[PDB]
RNA sequence: UUAAUUGGAUUCAACGCCGGGAACCUCACCGGGGGCGACGGCAGGAUGAAGGCCAGGCUGAAGGUCUUGCCGGACGCGCCGAG
RNA sequence: AUGCCCCGAAACCCCCGGGCUACACGCGCGCUACAAUGGGCGGGACAAUGGGACCCGACCUCGAAAGGGGAAGGGAAUCCCCUAAACCCGCCCUCAGUUCGGAUCGCGGGCUGCAACUCGCCCGCGUGAAGCUGGAAUCCCUAGUACCCGCGUGUCAUCAUCGCGC
């Protein structure tokens, strides 16, 4: 048996959910075992910078954040099933990386 | 007589550069192992031609980092302190030291009435 | 029967079955834990449970995260929950409640994030 | 009973005194003239300090299994005073535990798994659990509660 | 003679993309932005406050 | 022996030998420990039972530490400037060595010599407020 | 004090602040060296480089400078407006 | 960004060096202590946050360490930094400017950069002082907070006693 692993990474939660739902709906339509989307840890990039452009006054800090979410979808080997995924309309902010594990 | 690590200046003369550097501290020996700068090598050409007499110019320099070897002994060289070329004459006792040590750049500070 | 305990960051997973009475922490015997105060915190609940319940069941608790006091408190938490589930008796439940409310409730206390103006020393510390 | 059923310090002491017998374990000629770690400030006090290290190291192999030199260096490291600067943690030196581990390999108690470290042979497991059984049998008489 | 010498290291090596200042540049995963320059573009990059 | 003279310097017998040897300048605790180990004696014994042949053994250890098993890196002045040899100096020899180094730095007219002349910090310490 | 220790900041709200790291770079200080000054007009051009170049001297050194003479095969000295 | 003025072989641009560190000094904020709850040898259980391709580098080897060589695997839930310190136990030293306290200075070795004398860090040895509880006065904080403990990270080839965070 051969398994296809799909990593879906995006800042926007709703776009990630939409793409995952699209893959899911393709799955049972194609009738192939499709392991549910496992939400891996969401990576949190944090940057702390002084607010004051100059040096005078009180010292104050601003903490800006990115939360990038990531879900894992494992599906089984059926060429029809894995043919229907390049045809998916993918939003710009969502990145999909598909690999093949034995 | 002058002795350096149990060897005299003339004994120091005949030692190869590697064996000579083995007498130097870790800083200077490792600096030598890493290789002199091309500007340092030009200055070495200058001083060596001076020691053979061909180079008659009063010899200046900017390379404060040029580590004094026994072969520079007995020559007058003028190191740039930042504003002018302060003169130094190399006695045998500067083997194992940098030129910039003997090229003063900061003047004496004494204390007067506070503002 | 399975039970869980959370204290600060330490998390203790406890499993209780019928057995002689062997109690193990991370697979280690209870009586040998070097910090004696932590040994007493771990021993606290089954003291009031009774030697009969002690010698009627075997317990294995595995704890991860936090420090040794936090780990001991998590094991203390999980032991009480395991006992009250195994026996299914409210008498010892109220016994523990009377002895310590957190025994079956637990402490949801968490460390506040540090804040600027010399953040290294804490959320509220500032310069002179 | 296993090593898990006895205190670490008592078992380490027992393993050290037992391993004093085996000729495979011998301090190197540089051992008395080197301190156990960079973080340490004063040289080791007792002349037995070598063997306790070996007794310690094998115990770690009984628990951590495949372990390399650097992981033990982090373990045996400690806090060091930086003068007026605040203290800081540092790893332990490598040569001491390397010689101890290579002697252990010569002693046959431990083996090497390349790319993963060194692990404990069955002979070492039997040695350690024998010592632990004796120690627990004694502490059963001193402490009856360990019979449980 | 007019070419600046190639500095891979030091403050001179890195210059802000936007304003070009040689001072504080944030390099967390490849920004190359002056600390002043970061505040006006962080919202554009998708940064949010929390 | 409440008083024990070794190498021209007295030590208290109440201190342990590794603790007693510290009173000599040129010897720290680690040097005392390693020389005691060279002697094959307990580092923790009281110095007041030091029978004299041990005193002479420690003395000849001081005379040539390298040949007695001590490596080249436990001495205070490895690769001595006028012999090329790693030697452990003591007392007046140590004072003369540092004194000669001071006049050497002065004679070469190095910055370190200048600081030693003016009694100023050598190694870049900031002195606008400090010192 | 220094040739120079580049400047700002004055209690609350200036003084591990701008500097969020000064060996070069940062650089704004000081000393020394070197190159220019867009584009127009006056004049020149190419008859040949404006730029580099051996051997040197000066030059810390850098055809930077000059002795020497080549290229380079192409338009750029100097003054004014203005950069 | 940009008003006005000025600077045009300079107040334009490029290169070397010094300097920005210099100090009888006062002041600001911190660091380490002014030892017995002390100092030290052995041993044990113990976390989190973030970061990782000219990178993390497990693992192996040599060196006493600083480090040198080889090196799997890792572009990250999967490999690495990764393990802690404060804690206790067993034992040794035993209230003394001394063991604490280390400023300070000499030698050797290692590390980054082409270059650390001005002006780096680290290691081994030697010296290693002031410091033995601080008047007037004023500073912060009210719960997982204060104190104590260490760690990660920003700047970072190297530089922290800094900031942010755990």
């Amino acid at each position: 048996m051969q398994k296809a692993r799909i990593k879906i990474a995006s800042t926007n939660v709703r776009s990630l959910d939409e793409v995952a739902n699209q893959i899911k709906q393709i799955a049972e339509r194609t009738g192939v075992r499709m392991s549910g989307p496992i939400p891996l840890p969401t990576k949190r990039i944090r940057i702390t910078t002084r607010k004051s452009p100059d040096g005078e006054g009180s010292a104050t800090f601003d903490r800006w954040e990115l939360r990038v979410h990531k879900r894992l979808i494992d599906i089984e080997a059926d060429e029809r099933a894995m043919r229907q995924i390049m045809r998916i309309r993918v939003p710009e902010d969502v990145t999909i990386e598909i690999e093949l594990i034995s | 007589e002058f002795r350096y690590r149990g060897y005299t200046l003339e004994q120091l003369m005949n030692m190869s550069l590697e064996e000579l550097a083995r007498l130097f501290p870790a800083r200077q020996r490792r600096s030598l192992k890493r290789g002199l700068t091309p500007e340092q090598k030009k200055l070495l050409r200058k001083i060596r031609l001076a020691k053979k007499g061909k180079y008659k110019k009063p010899i200046r320099t900017h390379c404060r980092d040029m580590i004094i070897l026994p072969e520079m002994v007995g020559l007058t060289i003028y190191v740039h302190n930042g504003k002018e070329f302060v003169p130094v004459e190399i006695k045998p006792e500067m083997i194992g030291h940098y030129l910039g040590e003997f090229a003063p750049t900061r003047k004496k500070v004494e204390h007067g009435a506070p503002g | 029967i399975q039970t869980t305990g959370k204290r600060k960051t330490a998390i203790a997973r406890a499993v209780i079955r019928e057995g002689k009475g062997r109690v193990r922490i991370n697979g280690k015997p209870v009586e040998i834990i070097e910090p004696e105060i932590a040994r007493f915190t771990i021993l606290e609940p089954l003291i009031l449970a009774g030697e009969e319940i002690w010698n009627s069941v075997d317990i294995d608790v595995k704890v991860e995260g936090g420090g040794f006091m936090g780990q001991a408190e998590a094991a203390r938490m999980a032991i009480a929950r395991a006992l009250v589930e195994w026996t299914g008796d409210m008498s010892l439940k109220e016994k523990f409640m009377k002895y310590d409310r957190t025994m079956l409730v637990g402490d949801p206390r968490r460390t506040e994030p540090h804040k600027p103006n010399r953040s290294t020393k804490g959320p509220r510390a500032k310069r002179q | 009973a296993t090593v898990y059923d006895v205190p670490g310090d008592l078992l380490v002491e027992r393993v050290a005194q037992r391993l004093k017998e085996i000729p495979e374990i011998k301090p190197p000629e540089w051992a008395p003239f080197v301190k156990t770690g960079r973080h340490k400030e004063r040289l080791p006090e007792q002349e037995d300090w070598w063997y306790y290290r070996v007794a310690s190291i094998l115990r770690r192999v009984y628990l951590d299994g495949p372990v390399g030199i650097e992981r033990l260096r982090t373990y045996y490291g400690g806090r060091k005073n930086r003068g007026h600067a605040p203290e800081k943690f540092y790893k332990a030196g490598g040569s001491i535990i390397r010689k101890a581990l290579q002697q252990l390999e010569a002693a046959g108690f431990v083996e090497k798994v390349p790319g993963k470290g060194r692990v404990i042979t069955p002979k070492g497991r039997s040695f350690l659990d024998k010592i632990a059984t004796e120690l627990k049998k004694e502490l059963e008489e001193i402490i009856p509660e360990l019979k449980k | 003679y007019n070419k600046r010498k190639p500095r891979k290291f030091g403050k001179g090596a890195r210059r802000c993309i936007r304003c070009g200042q040689y001072g504080p540049i944030i390099r967390i995963q490849g920004l190359m932005l002056c600390r002043h320059c970061f505040r006006e573009v962080a919202p554009k990059l998708g940064f949010r406050k929390y | 022996r409440h008083i024990v003279r070794v190498a021209g310097v007295d030590l208290d017998g109440n201190k342990q030998l590794r603790w007693a040897l510290t009173a000599i300048k040129g010897i720290g605790i680690n040097f005392a420990t390693m020389v005691c180990r060279v002697a094959g004696l307990d580092p923790f014994m009281k110095a007041g039972y030091l029978t004299d042949e041990q005193v002479k053994k420690i003395e000849e250890i001081l005379a040539d530490p390298v040949a007695h098993g001590i490596p080249r890196w436990a001495v205070n002045r490895p690769k001595d400037y006028e012999t090329g040899r790693d030697l452990h100096l003591i007392t007046a020899k140590l004072d003369m060595a540092i004194r000669e180094d001071i006049m050497r730095l002065r004679r070469i007219r190095a910055y370190r010599g200048i600081r030693h002349e003016l009694g100023l910090p050598v190694r870049g310490q900031r002195t606008r407020s400090n010192f």
